[PDB]
Order: C-alpha cells, then structure tokens, then sequence
C-alpha cells in the first residue's frame, strides 16, 4: 500500500522495510516483484537503487530470466550515463553471484552481454570484457556459439572503435579478439576474421587491444598455414605469407612501444617464415607450437 | 500565486486567465511563462491558457504565442484550436503582425495541421513586404523539418524566392536552401552573380552561410587553380569577397578563410594569415578554434604562418586546452631558422606549474628533435638534464622521450642507461619502469654487468608490477636468457613460474611463446633457432608525426574535424573536376 | 559629462 | 541550427530553460557536468563536447555557463558568436548578464531570447533594432505600463529595418547633440626575468558614443594614418572609401558603439611603460622565504600610471608570506595561492614596492620556477601607438555637435616573467 | 532529539538558525555551510529524507529538509526520530507560521524573525517538540502578543 502511495519519501522508507523483511522471508516479497519492477520507473535514483537490491535479493533459478529481461528493457530506456553504469554493475553483480548460480542457459546468458556491448559510452567496458572472458572460458559447451557472436563482434569493431577510451566500449574489442584467437578452432570462415583484423582502422585502437590484435593474429596465421599445409595447398601458404609480409610495416610504426616490439618481431619471424617456405619447409607446426603450450 | 500547494496556484492561474480583467490575464501569462522557464509542467493549463489566443493586448499575444510554442507537440488537439486565429492574422494589414503570425503558425507541430501550413508558405511567397518574405523561408525551412514528404513543392517554392532581388531575404533563403535541398546545384546557377554583387550588403551571419554555400558549389563548378587562367566568375568570387578579410564579426572571417583556403591559388592565399592571427586577440573561446583551425593547416603550409612565430607563445594565463594547442602549432611551425629561440622558450616552459604541460612540451621537443637533427645532441643533453628533476611525471615523460630518442639514434650512449638504471629506484610510473627496462633490452650486450642485477630485482617485484612491466619483464628474461644463460637462467625460469600462473591471459600467451620459442625443447627446429636474432633485430625508429594531419579530407571551418568524426548532416568535399562543365549555365 | 573629452 | 539553450551557473543549477525545435531532455547537461569534473578547473571546459546523440557548444563568460544544443552540421564560429552575443545584448539591457541579472527579469529575457533566435535561425542581432522591438526594462517605463496599459513590445516595424543602412533607427531626435570617441589601446607584451622585451604589441580599438540626431555622416581621419595596419572595420563603414581615400566615412547608429580595433605593427618598438624590480628566494625543504618586487615605471612618456595592480600564483609549497607594501593595499589568499597587491599610483619621489619573508611549507622542496609577474596599469591622455585624430567632420544635418576625443591605454596581456 | 533548526535561501544566506546541541560559532556556520552543500544540490524530486552530517557528530543523525521557491527548510535531528513525523511537524509548523504572520513570506524572517523565533520556541525547546495542537500554539502566541500589547 505505502510503495502503492505517491509520496517517494515513505515509498523508500517502506522499500527499505521489505529489504529487511528480504533478509529473512523472501518467500513472500517475491510475490511484489511486478511492483519493484514497476517502482523502477520513478525518478528518486535512490529509490531505483533500492528496487535493484530488492531484486539481487530476489533472483533465483525460477525469476532470473525475466528479472533480467525487464532490466535490459530499463537500461535500454533510461538515460544517464552514471545511472546506466550503476545499472549495468548492478545485473552484471546479479547475474554473477555466485559463480552464475542462477544461470543455466549461457548462451542466452552471452546473447545478453553481446547486447549490453551495445550500451554506448558505459565507463565498465573492462568488466563486460571480463565476464565475456570468464563465461567463455569456464563454459566449453557454448563455445562455438560465442566464437561466432564474438566474431561479429570483430566485424563490429568498426564502429565499436568510435569510443578507444580505457575501460570502455574497446575493452569488447579485446575479450572477443582473445576468444576468437584462443577457440580459433571454431572458426568457419576463417580469413574474413584475418582481413578483419587486418583492417588499417586497428592502427586507431589502443595499444593493449592492437597487442591483443596482432598476438591472436599470428595464432591465427599458425591455425590457417597448419589447415594449408594438411591440405597441400601451398600457393595459399604463400598467399598467406605475403598477407603476413604487407600488413606488419603498417603494425610496426604505432605509437605504443610494446605493440611496436611485438609487430616487428613478428615481421622478422614472417620473414624467415617466407625464406623456409620457399625451399618447402612445413613451418606451420613450428609456429603453432608457440600457441598449444596453453589451453587455460 | 504566493506561498501555498501548487495545485491551489494552478486553478487560481485558471481564474486569472478566466477573468475579463487585463491586469489580471497579464499577470497569469508571466507567472505561465516563468513556470515555462524552470522546466515546471504548466501542461495541464494548456485549455486555459488556449481560449485568450485571440487577444487585442499585444504583449499577451506574445505571451501566449511563448506558450503554444513551448506545448504545443503534446496537446494535438487542443492546440488545433489556435490556428484560425493565425488564419485571420495572416491577412492583417500591418506586415509585422503577418510575420508573428507566420512564425507562430509554422512552429506548431501538430500533424493535422500540415495543409493548411502549406497554403500559408504559398500564399506567403509574394507578400510584397520583404520581412515577411524572410519570415517566408524560414518557415518553408521549419515545413520541411515537419514534413519530408513537401520536398518538391518546397523547392519549387525556394526556387521562386531566390530570384528576389531584396538583400534582406537572401540569406535566409539560402540558409533554406542548404537545410531543404543541399544537392540542388541546378537552382542556383542562375543567381550566383547577383548573390556574388550583393554579398557585401547581406547581415552577417546569412553572410556566414552564403559563403559556405559558395564554397560547396565553387569547389564543384571550378578546376584548381594549382597556363591556367582564373574563369572571370572565379575571379568575381574571390575579389568581391576580398574586402569582407577585414570585418568585426570573426565568423565571417572564417568564412573568407576557408574561401581562401579552399578556393584561392596557393600563390595568393598568404594574406589570410594576418586575419587569422588578429582572430587570436579576441575572446578565449574563439580562440579554441581559430588555433584549433590554424594548427590544421599548419601542417601543410609552413611558409603561411612562419613570419608570426612569435605570436602562438605560451602564457601562464592560459588553460591547459590553450596551452596545449598553442604548443602543437610551435611544433609545426619550426625549423632550422629559429630552433634556438624556439628551445630556449621550450625550456622555459619545462618548469611550468601545469605538471600536464610541462608532459606535453617534453614531447614537443621529442617531437621536434626527431624534426631536426642538427639539434638532437642538445636535445639530449637538456632532456636528460631534466632527468634531475625530483617530480615522477617529469622525470618518466623524459624517459619517454629519451627512450624515443635512443630509438631514432642507437648511438654509444651507455652512460644515459646505467643513469636510467640508477633512477629505476626511484621510479615509478608503470609506462617509464618498462621504457626503462626495454631500453635496457636493447643494449644489454654493452652494460652486461648490471643487467642481471636489474633482472632479479625486477624478479623480486615480478608479482607487484604492471602487466606492461610484467612484459618488458618477459621480453628481458627471454633477452637475457639468449645472452647469457649460464648466469640468467634459473632467474629466467622463475619468471617464467610467475607467469604460467599470472591471471592475465595476454601475459600468459606471451610467457608460452617465449617458452617455446627460447627454451630448448622436443620440436625445438629451425625457428628456435632463429631466436638469437628474433629478440636482436633492428627496429626501425618510430615517426611522430602530428595528428593534424588526419584532418586533410574533413574541411577546414566544419564542426566535423573540430570534432574529428563525421558529424551528423556534414557534406563531403568534392575533388576538383577534370574539366569544367559548360561556362553557360552560369549566364 | 563633457568634461574630459578633449576638443576635436 | 541551434535547437535550446540552457544556461547553467558554476555551481551545478540549471536556471533558464529555452527550448526551440524540440523538447530536449535535461538529462543532456550530465555531460557538461561531467566534463566540467574532469577538468582542472571551471576555465578548462571545451568549447565542444560530444554526446551520444547531441552536441554541446559552451561560452564561458561573467561566471555563468551558456550551453546550447545542436544536431546537425553547423559552423562552430556561427554558434560561438551568436552565443557571445546573446551574453553581449544582456549586459546592454541590464548592465551585465549574472544569474541574479537573468533571475530577477525572467519575463523580459524569455521574450528577448524567443525574438532574437528563431527555429535555430538568427532573426534579430543588431543592437538598435532589438531596442526598438522590445524596450529595455527603465522603471518609469514599467510605472507607465501599469498606468496606461502600455506594452514593453512594439507593434510597428522599425523603418531602419527596411532602410538601406539597417544599423540604424530612422527619425532620432535629441536636444542635446553630441558625439564622443573612445581610442582604447592595451599593451600585449612578455618580459623575462632579465627584463628583456620577449614579445609585445599594442591592441587598439575605437569605441564611439554617439548622440547625434537626424541622418548625419560623421567622417573620421587621422594625422598618422601609416601607423595603422590590419584596421578592422565594422559594417557600418564604406571599405572602399577607407581603401581610396584613407578616411572613416560613415553613418554611427545610436547607442554605444565599438567602431574600429587596430594593431601596431612590429616595425615600430612597443613603448613598454612599466618595469620591475623582482626577487623571490626558495630554499630547499626551508619553512621560509624572501619575496622582493619594485615596480618601475620605464617610458612613462612624461606620464602617470595609475592604477596599478599585481597578481601572482603563488606555488603548493607557500603556506603564508610576512610582506608589508610601501602604498595600497597587500592581500594574500592562502586557500588558493593567491598574491594580490593593489599598487594604484606610482610617485616619481618613491617607487612603490613589496618585499617582506614568505611562510612556506617545511619539507616540501623549493618550486622549480618562479610564477609570472602580471600586472595592470592605466594612463589616461596618452595613447603609446601614437595615433591622433585628424579631423571629425559631419554632412546631412546643419547642427555643430559637440566634439571630443579622448586617449587612454590600458594594459594589455602585461606578464613578467621571473 | 532535534539538534538543531537551519532555514536558508538558494545562495546559503540564513533566514533563521537554531541551535540545540552545543556548538561554538565556528563550528555552527560550517555546519551551516555543510548542510547548504547537502541539501541545496538536491533535486526536487529527491526524498526528503537525507543522512545527518559529520559536523554534528556523526551521520547517523538525520537532515529532514524541504524547500520552495529559494527557501530550505531543515531540522536537524538525531538518529531515533521519526522522519515522517519531523516532517508532519514541520508542516504544521508552517501552517502555524501562516496562522500567526498572515501569509508569512521571506520578508518576515528578515524583519520579523525574532516572532518567527518565538513561534519557533512555542513549537521546539532544546530539541522538545512543546506543541502539536496548532490551535493551541497560535492561541498561545496571540495571549504573548495580548501581553506586549496591554503592558
């Protein structure tokens, strides 16, 4: 009745009883999950924040699908870009407690997160990084389904890179590129993904991603020299080679130091890579030796 | 309205307006308007306030106007109810009571009301008073932001108004036609004669606009000037719009700029630049562009700003933006003619208070010293002269450039090394410690007897460091490995523990490529062996090369470079033509 | 007011 | 073009909502604010900002913020400008634009906002004209409104408007014909801690007071005409007559009025006037210090300065400073650093000065520099560009109005360095 | 309970100030300004129920405020109250103040605080809500009133 009432002042107060009254008997407060829910819509920030700790409290394996449902469509229709923020920490804390306890379906569990990538301008670009990374790495079921969402994350990263701020929207940049590089197994067209990558904008993205970039980039060349050498076909491992050989110069002259190092060492080893090939030396088990040491 | 529920004051507001009495009704409409003003909701008074849109009072006839403009898109209907009062005022004899009326009636945006809008565009074309033909356009640009599907008649009705010969209503209505139909190159090829004479009497900020118009389509119809001679009409643009250099209102002065800039041979453009440096009196804020503007095209033109150098100096006064604009155009400017007063100003500059600007002119001398190098070894002895100085930032943004420096010169300069050795200690900003330590990769062979001392401590702190440090570390355990691994190599496998389980999943790619690549092993082959001259190469030096110089294809004086991104509404530049089309059409 | 001004 | 404008004071409030296309939501000025946080201070902020799907233009001028919003493509310089001249016109109508100014007339500015900008489009700018649409707010006007019932708005349109010259109203009559000229000049100059001319120049600009009746063509002219360069000119005059004949041919409108700024070209040494004794002292980790600075003046040109003010940011390491000044008044800020020192009046008998110990913080290590020495200063009857006046002669009207010329200088960007 | 009552305009000039809990001068105008910072940023739409300051001892106390036009209204109370009831308070502490000046405005609390004040010691002593009975307290501010008046 009081939550019911207009007045926001004792709208709170009675928010903060059924938080209490959480801590103990949540087996009745879940029956007002609709109101908290529509309680989101007032304009007392506090008062939200409040609503959101009444849903934490109110999440299990039963109500986390369309708690998490009704909290896309607020984010998506609130405006703010700290209150989108303190949103955004707020689902990725419930989805999270506990291990993602409550999260059965992964997979619609990373089609919400490759939508929340979307939220443009949030400053915790790093922590939906991390929990792409943790998701996809703990679930080796869904693996592929992410490999290929990630990747059109890649084909994205276009217009992903209108925002290079730290910690923000690139952060998506460097959680798809490490999963798309480590799971390349997965990949079904696997060259766009190099070309992609091979795309003057990446000389425009921050330093740690363009590292990110060009380490599972060479993992990549590893996999596909590896997939033309066991098929034969050579001329594509010379095609591949002179792919290597004209994109590194571009890599070389960037302005962080580290991914300039990395660049250019990996331009020399494109060299004598193109000087063992050419005497037909099957250079590609070597180089992905450098890769399968690690697999988490 | 006094001190009571706000509910209470809006049904007395609804009494107020109610009554027969003036004084009262004006009273209402100001307390409406200043409830208009702080963003309260006055929208439940929309009826009340509605019924007086009829008034012989004129000040609350404008009052009024003030509130059906402000709420009119959320009471469709009852804001349908004012339009046959504009109606009758549209026919009034007095011509400033028409424009009122004009304005009022194409501001309401209510969809229903869309036929009898266009009528009234219509029927306004010819009023035969000119200030209700300006009113005129911009209600035909207002028609067209409320309605796309008008477009042919709107310009149509455009193509009426811009035969006028009344320079008061030429801008305004080339102003329409930017905002309706920016591809309609076709209209005005008759006009641009009268609109080049009557330039010089258009108001100014419809100056503003023409000039930009002349520019989009000049740089269509004509063929770069850079034997060629200039087309008459090229040179009736350029001469009539020659005089305006010297006008008060600064926007129109960039507009003659970027006329010039675009448009003007490359032997004659140089006298933009005293315009565009008087600009630099003016207020703080339009300095932020103008230098903004100045540094774009510094980094084509050397020569265009080189007798001014003095002017863009540094003075504490200025914010950090200021500063920091001011310092990338002394980058630009210089050369070998100056560089001595330009790094003496330089080392005043270095002991600023603004931590930030002291960071950003390192980097300028950085910068410029990779420009010149008949001035590095100077360069490097100031620079690491700084390195005295107790602040942290400085001394790593020193670090930075020294480093940078050593990239583009890798000399004998050992003792620069063991100093940076020597400050590690001390240091303690993360992108410096790795700079530092990389730096000792590259010349480990020439102070081997420090670099195993360095490692270990690096070893030490291993857990503690940056993930940046963490990987110079990496590449200096895999360096020194490769050296001298009878002394180095237990080190270099603890480091190598560290790593395997460090939660960065990019150090820990990087440790198992090292691993595999250095480490002897099972398919240790050919690459493996290679690895001595893998972590040895030689690297090319880096260019620092200004960010300027990213801004060639947006044009200079738009928003969108300003911006550096492709603002919303902007119009590519067209490269000059081939050939010019037929000189007749412009008869 | 006029004070000041001087004669032109 | 321009769709609202709010305006918003450095604390954080939102004041003044205007709205002209559509409503645009208040949630659009958390940018500034943020913008504004991350800054160093309120002087930092960018004059363009972007947001998701607005752009925001900011002046910052007489302590208050103007942000206006934009969607499409327009020239930066147009908004900045039409934005300066918003603030412009509210200082001509209420002396200056501050927060109390707008408040306590939130009428009269809501209805000169909606007449100068119309659906982002400049509809009325000219001084005399907006005059003449809306009165200014005089208190006998008011008393008479409420009188008569008479109206603040007019309903005519001004004949200057329609007229061939439309800076100016038609049909001005006042007994008492006058006219007066104002040659302001400022010094821009960088001295060293050597006392060595880094680099200055000389700012002039001429303002007009014009109280002529009828139609008159007031014609300017000067003695050395050759020292002028770079002359700029407002629409008001005839360019080709400046470039043929050399003379300021023109019609002044009614009001005050900027008619002309100059610059002196660098050929000719910037006269300095003023010079100083300086000397600061900054032991190491020591809790105190020595401050001594002698202002002097140096080409005064057989004139006196007065006036006189100086302003030093004093370092972190400052806690507070023993000085006593030998006239006006010493004031030091400790919360941000700050050396005032009110000078006023230089005595060719005593060269006012400052000098005293400085309270610095024990263990914090001596600044790497000293802060700059600004100061201000003003000599009236002398003008150091050495431009004069030739002539002022007048043809349309039979009067002889009274005729006057002044000359004052005005310390330009004056900074010292030490 | 109530520690202290603080009314101010939009720019932090005090309107009236009533202290309850031991303070010294200084101490009082910090608390002033503190409670200004605190409360004049908020919004409108902001609850009414904010946290004490520090100045006053500790946060768990409670700022009770509300504002119109450029007036704050705040009471400052400690930890145990009632929030809702200092506000029910404070409305009809208000409603009283009307009662008594006959439409009371700012005008009065430059001129007549010194009655706002004897109306304000009639509601609140020491912390010590004397009065809830509105009739009863202008029926008493009236009889103060009849007594200046007869002698």
């Amino acid at each position: 009745i009081l939550i019911e009432d207009s007045d926001q002042n004792l709208k709170y107060l009675g928010l903060l009883a059924m938080s209490k009254i959480l801590k103990t008997h949540p087996k009745s407060v879940q029956s007002h999950k609709d109101l908290i829910l529509q309680c989101l819509d007032d304009k007392d920030e506090s008062i939200r924040l409040r609503a959101l700790d009444l849903l934490y409290g109110m999440v299990s394996k039963k109500n986390l699908m369309e708690i998490v449902k009704k909290l896309m469509t607020h984010v998506d229709k609130a405006e703010g870009t700290t209150y989108r923020d303190e949103l955004l920490t707020k689902i990725i804390d419930i989805c999270s407690q506990s291990n993602y306890q409550y999260i059965t379906n992964f997979e619609w569990y990373i089609s919400i997160l490759v939508e929340l990538t979307r939220l443009e301008g949030t400053r915790h670009g790093h922590l939906i990084a991390a929990q792409m990374l943790d998701v996809a790495i703990r679930v080796k079921a869904i693996r592929k389904f992410a490999v290929s969402q990630m990747s059109a994350l890649l084909d994205s990263a276009h217009l992903l890179a209108s925002s290079t701020q730290r910690n923000g929207i690139c952060e998506v940049l460097y959680a798809a590129a490490w999963i798309c590089g480590e799971f390349s197994e997965h990949l079904q067209e696997p060259h766009h993904t190099l070309e992609a990558m091979l795309r003057p904008r990446v000389t425009t993205l921050p330093g740690h991603i363009q590292a990110v970039y060009v380490q599972n980039v060479v993992k990549l060349y590893a996999s596909i020299l590896q997939q033309k050498e066991q098929a034969g076909e050579a001329e594509g491992a010379q095609a591949v080679t002179q792919l290597m050989v004209d994109r590194l110069p571009q890599f070389v002259q960037s302005a962080d130091l580290e991914v300039q190092e990395r660049a250019s060492c990996i331009l020399q080893l494109v060299k004598h890579i193109q000087k063992l090939q050419a005497k037909d030396v099957p250079v590609a088990e070597e180089v992905s030796a450098l890769f399968a040491g690690e697999l988490n | 309205g006094l001190f009571s529920s706000d509910l209470k004051k809006n049904e007395d507001l609804k009494q107020m307006l109610e009554s027969n009495k003036d004084s009262a009704k004006l009273d209402a409409m100001k307390r409406i308007v200043g409830m208009i003003a702080k963003g309260k909701n006055a929208s439940e008074l929309f009826p009340a306030v509605v019924k007086n849109v009829a008034s012989k009072n004129i000040e609350i006839k404008k009052l009024v106007y003030v509130y059906l403009v402000r709420y009119a898109e959320e009471q469709q209907d009852l804001a349908l109810l004012s339009i046959s009062t504009f109606q009758r005022a549209l026919k009034d004899p007095n011509q400033l009571i028409r424009a009122s009326a004009l304005r009022v009636l194409s501001s309401i945006r209510v969809p229903i009301i869309v036929p009898i809008m266009m009528l009234a565009i219509k029927e306004a074309s010819a009023d035969l008073s000119p200030y209700v033909r300006k009113n005129a356009a911009h209600a035909i640009q207002k028609l067209y932001s409320l309605d796309p599907e008008q477009k042919e008649m709107l310009i149509e009705v455009i193509e009426k108004l811009l035969k006028d010969k009344s320079t008061l209503v030429a801008g305004s209505v080339v102003m329409a036609f930017e905002e309706v139909c920016p591809d309609r190159i076709d209209l005005i090829h008759k006009n641009y004669r009268k609109l080049c004479n009557l330039l010089v009497d258009v108001e100014e900020w419809g100056q503003v606009v023409i000039i930009h118009m002349l520019t989009r389509y000049a740089r269509t119809q004509f063929v770069s000037p850079w034997p060629y001679t200039m087309d008459p009409d090229h040179r009736l643009l350029i001469r009539n719009t020659k005089p305006l250099l010297q006008s008060r209102n600064a926007a129109v002065v960039m507009a003659v700029a970027q006329l010039y800039w675009h448009i003007s041979p490359k032997s004659e453009a140089g006298i933009i630049s005293k315009s565009l440096v008087r600009l630099l009196r003016s207020n703080r804020e339009v300095q932020y562009i103008v230098l903004q503007n100045i540094a774009t095209m510094s980094i084509q033109r050397k020569g265009m700003f080189e007798p001014y150098l003095k002017s863009f100096y540094v003075r504490s006064t200025d914010p950090t933006m200021i500063k920091t604009l001011k310092l990338e155009i002394l980058t630009n400017l210089a050369n070998e003619a100056n560089i001595s007063t330009l790094l003496r100003e330089f080392q005043t500059y270095v002991k600023s208070q603004d931590k930030q600007f002291a960071a950003a002119t390192i980097q300028t001398i950085g910068r410029c010293a990779t420009n010149i190098l008949e001035v590095t070894d100077t360069c490097l002895n100031g620079l690491v002269c700084l390195l005295s100085n107790r602040d942290e930032i400085v001394v790593a943004e020193s670090v930075v450039v020294i480093k940078k420096l050593l990239q583009m010169q890798p000399a004998q300069h050992g003792e620069i090394i063991k100093h940076m050795a020597k400050l590690l200690d001390s240091i303690t900003v993360p992108v410096a410690r790795a700079s530092i330590l990389w730096l000792i990769g590259e010349n480990c062979e020439r102070v081997p007897k420090i670099a195993p001392d360095v490692l270990r401590k690096m070893a030490k702190s291993f857990t503690s460091e940056d993930d940046l440090v963490k990987l110079q570390i990496l590449n200096l355990g895999a360096k020194l490995y490769l050296t001298n691994s009878k002394q180095t190599k237990l080190l270099t496998q603890y480091i190598l523990n560290l790593g395997k389980y460090d939660q960065n999943y990019d150090i820990r790619d990087r440790t198992r490529f090292i691993r595999q690549l250095i480490v002897p092993n099972v398919k240790s082959g050919a690459l493996s062996k290679y690895a001595k001259k893998i972590f040895l190469a030689q690297k090319p030096a880096p260019l620092l090369e200004s960010p300027f110089k990213d801004r060639d294809h947006f044009q200079l004086g738009t928003l969108s470079h300003t911006l550096n991104i492709k603002a919303t509404g902007y119009l590519e530049l067209s490269n000059w033509p081939e050939v010019a089309p037929d000189p007749s059409v412009r008869n | 007011s006029h004070a000041g001004y001087q004669t032109i | 073009m321009i769709h609202s404008l709010f305006l918003i004071n450095c604390s954080g409030d939102i004041f003044l909502e205007k709205h002209w296309k559509s409503v645009v939501s208040q949630s659009v000025c958390d940018y500034f604010f943020e913008a504004q946080e991350k800054a160093a201070d309120v002087e930092n902020v960018p004059p363009v900002i972007s947001t998701p799907h607005h752009y925001l233009i900011s002046i910052y001028r007489d302590k208050l913020f103007f942000v206006s919003v934009i969607q499409t493509e327009v020239p930066p310089l147009f908004v900045i400008e039409f934005l300066h001249r918003v603030a412009d016109t509210f200082q001509d109508y209420f002396g200056e634009c501050s927060e109390a100014a707008i408040k306590d007339n939130v009428v009269i500015v809501y209805e000169l906002l909606e007449e100068m900008l119309d659906n982002g489009f400049p509809l009325a700018t000219e001084s005399n004209i907006l005059k003449e649409l809306i009165k200014p707010p005089t208190i006998l006007r008011s008393v008479v409104n409420s009188i008569t019932g008479s109206s603040n708005v007019g309903d005519t349109l001004p004949t200057g408007q329609l007229s061939n010259i439309p800076w100016r109203r038609a049909g001005v009559k006042y007994t008492n014909n006058e006219a007066y000229f104002d040659v302001v000049e400022e010094i821009d100059a960088i001295i060293d801690k050597s006392g060595s001319t880094v680099f200055a120049e000389i700012q002039g600009v001429i303002d007009a007071c014009i109280k002529l009746s009828g139609m008159p063509d007031l014609s300017l002219s000067f003695m050395n005409p050759r020292l002028l360069d770079d002359v700029s000119f407002h629409p008001c005059i005839r360019f080709k007559r400046w470039e043929s004949e050399r003379v300021l041919s023109f019609i002044p409108p009614d009001g005050n009025f900027r008619l002309i700024s100059y610059r002196v070209s660098s050929q000719n040494l910037v006269a300095i006037p003023v010079y100083v004794k300086h000397s600061i002292s900054f032991k190491e980790n020591s809790s105190c210090g020595r401050f001594d600075i002698t202002i002097g003046p140096k080409q005064n040109m057989g004139k006196t300065i007065e006036g006189i003010t100086v302003t030093v940011h004093m370092p972190k390491v400052v806690l507070n400073m023993n000085l006593t000044p030998t006239q006006g008044s010493y004031t030091f800020d400790p919360v941000t650093k700050v050396l005032t020192w009110d000078v006023g009046k230089i005595t060719p008998q005593k060269l006012p000065s400052l000098k005293g110990l400085v309270n610095l913080q024990s263990g914090a290590p001596k600044p790497e520099e000293n802060p700059s020495l600004n100061i201000q200063f003003k000599i009236q009857q002398l003008a150091i560009s050495g431009l004069k006046v030739n002539r002022l002669d007048m043809y349309g009207e039979k009067y002889k109005p009274f005729k006057g010329v002044k000359y004052v200088t005005k310390a330009g960007k004056f900074q010292v360095r030490t | 309970m109530i520690k202290a009552i603080l009314i101010f305009n939009n720019h932090g000039k005090p309107r009236l100030s009533k202290f309850y809990q031991p303070y010294s001068e200084d101490t009082q105008q910090q608390i002033i300004r503190e409670t200004f910072h605190l409360v004049s940023k908020r919004d409108e739409n902001v609850c009414n129920f904010l946290e004490g300051g520090l100045l006053i001892g500790g946060s768990d106390n409670k700022l009770i405020y509300r504002h119109y036009a450029t007036l704050y209204f705040v009471f400052c109370v400690d930890s145990s109250e009632s929030e809702l009831g200092i506000l029910d308070l404070i409305q009809v502490f208000v409603e009283t103040l009307d009662k008594c000046f006959e439409n009371v405005c700012e005008l009065d609390l430059i001129f007549h605080v010194d009655k706002v004040h004897n109306i304000l010691a009639e509601m609140v002593m020491g912390g010590m809500v004397l009065e809830t009975n509105m009739n009863e307290i202008v029926t008493q501010i009236d009889a103060q009133n009849k007594l200046e008046k007869s002698e």
